[PDB]
């Protein structure tokens, strides 16, 4: 709708980023998704599916196609496979890329966290401000779905405005009220 | 020796400079960006030519054709810098703009443009008129974005506080506890032959533009994201400058004991996670030394552990601290 360079940033970029690129590209924003981890985790509690940043969704698919097609069928790991291959080739880290957004959204604060440090630790060039904004997203398919919906939500109020950074801090204070949430807001610099 | 391609490019631009009298706003963006890549990129030589076709287009109604007339403008002084006496008047000017998305667009380009052409200017051994008048602009720049502070637009403030942090890193010495940054250029760097300006007039200014930013940053009604903004530009300063040191953690230390009650519950969190991030920066500093108490008490506050704090204070050689620990007590007599 408006001109946003939108992107949704969580640890995998396998779950809760791409149920909220997935609903952003609907409403056609212009929406990227990363992950902020050091390789991509799939879930034994300490045996989890690991996988480096560049490996391809159909790769992760077949995968566990042939690893077990019926216990990833169960816990619905395909079906998300299924979507994010619909989406882009491979998750991609935030760390590595060179793409510049209006407004970052991250899912949790461990991921906030990291977003930051990472800006800060790059020299500014362009000395262009990003808004980086935190809703808590719980990793589970349920939860990733309401916190979608909620992210979509809240990209939409701020695509509305015709001076964003103007009434941001406002537009935060009013939708954390209504929605009854916290909303961490930091400003970042390219 | 001679061949084809500055010919087949001129032709290529000179169809391109025709269609934008008769080009939609949305083409003329296209136009501009096919432009700038021949002239400033692929075929660098007929930058000059093609000067006042784009310059021209700084006066179209669609902002969006100005803010590409920025992109060039910056990209001119990024590659071919000796145009800077022909494109700087343009940056002014663009300051006036109607258009907030505008301004913040030039301030943003002015970061660049103002080192770029700070570095140019001093080095030039028999600077001509164009040469001051080109620095006139500049001088003028500055204070114009040092009024917008004092704006009525947040997003404005913001790019102002962010090209502000680089006058004064540019107008002040570097030192042996300096951040080693690559492109890194100081006074220092700044040679006695120049005649176009004076070394202690522009640390007089930077010191000026950064008392204002301290007096910015413990104001009691400043916005949550302006205040984060002006605390990771005296981050910048602090540890790219280390003699402001002081004066930074002084200003962090005020601000943690008294937070703005126009911050939200939110605000305030957003903020002392910023302020946490800046201190442990400034911690990492071996000009921090005299003040890694006050910085370990603030970080306590902030919810660090000991340990964590710990990790983050440089190793020194007993030889180091010696020198530091008695510089320290011959100052404060």
């Amino acid at each position: 709708p408006s001109k946003l360079a939108v992107a949704v940033v969580d640890s995998s970029n396998m779950n809760r980023s791409m149920e909220a690129h997935n609903f952003l590209a609907k409403k056609g924003f212009n929406v990227r998704s990363y992950g902020t981890g050091e390789r991509v985790k799939l879930p034994a509690f300490d045996k989890p599916n690991v996988y480096e940043f560049g490996t391809k969704y159909e790769d992760i698919y077949r995968d566990l196609e042939s690893k077990d097609k019926e216990f990833y069928t169960q816990n619905g790991l395909l079906h998300m496979l299924d979507r994010n291959r619909r989406i882009k080739k491979c998750p991609e880290r935030f760390q590595d890329t060179k793409e510049q957004f209006d407004i970052i959204v991250t899912v949790e604060e461990r991921v906030y966290d990291l977003v930051v440090m990472h800006m800060e630790s790059m020299e500014s060039v362009d000395n262009r401000p990003v808004h980086v904004l935190n809703v808590d997203v719980v990793n589970n398919a349920e939860d990733a779905l309401m916190g979608a919906f909620v992210i979509t939500d809240m990209i939409n109020m701020m695509a509305k405005s015709t001076d964003l950074d103007n009434d941001i801090d406002e537009l935060i204070q009013e939708f954390e009220e209504r929605r009854k949430r916290v909303i961490l807001h930091s400003v970042l610099f390219y | 020796m001679t061949d084809e391609k500055t010919a087949t490019a001129r032709a290529k631009v000179v169809d391109w400079c025709n269609e934008l009298v008769i080009a939609s706003p949305s083409t003329k963006c296209e136009l501009l960006a096919k432009v700038q890549e021949t002239v400033l990129g692929s075929c660098a030589e007929l930058a000059e030519e093609f000067l006042e076709s784009v310059l021209s287009l700084a006066h179209d109604s669609n902002m969006e054709v100005r803010k590409q007339v920025v992109a060039f403008v910056e990209q001119v002084c990024k590659v071919k810098v000796e145009l800077l006496p022909h494109v700087i008047n343009v940056v002014s000017m663009l300051l006036r703009d109607n258009s907030a998305q505008v301004i913040k667009r030039v301030i943003q380009a002015c970061g660049s443009i103002y080192k770029n052409g700070l570095q140019y200017l001093c080095s030039l051994m028999e600077p001509g008129d164009s040469a001051e008048q080109a620095w006139n602009i500049l001088s003028l720049i500055k204070a114009q974005i040092l009024d917008m502070i004092d704006n009525e637009n947040d997003g404005i403030r913001t790019n102002a506080i962010k090209f502000l942090e680089g006058v004064v890193v540019l107008q002040s010495f570097a030192d042996e506890d300096s951040l080693k940054r690559d492109g890194d250029f100081s006074l220092a760097d700044v040679p006695d032959h120049c005649t176009l300006f004076r070394r202690e007039k522009l640390q007089e200014e930077g010191n000026n533009i950064l008392d204002i930013l301290l007096q910015f940053h413990g104001t009691t009604h400043i916005s949550s994201v302006n205040l984060i903004a002006c605390t990771s530009s005296l981050c910048t300063i602090a540890k790219m400058r280390p003699i402001f040191m002081g004066a930074v953690v002084e200003a962090f230390k005020q601000l943690n004991a008294n937070l703005p009650p126009t911050l939200t519950d939110s605000q305030v969190s957003s903020v002392r996670k910023s302020l946490k991030m800046q201190l442990q920066t400034l911690l990492k500093n071996r000009g921090a030394f005299e003040f890694a108490s006050t910085i370990r008490g603030m970080l306590v506050d902030l919810g660090s552990s000991t340990n964590e704090i710990q990790k983050l204070i440089p190793k020194m050689d007993k030889q180091e601290m010696a020198r530091r620990q008695k510089r320290i007590l011959e100052n404060a007599a």
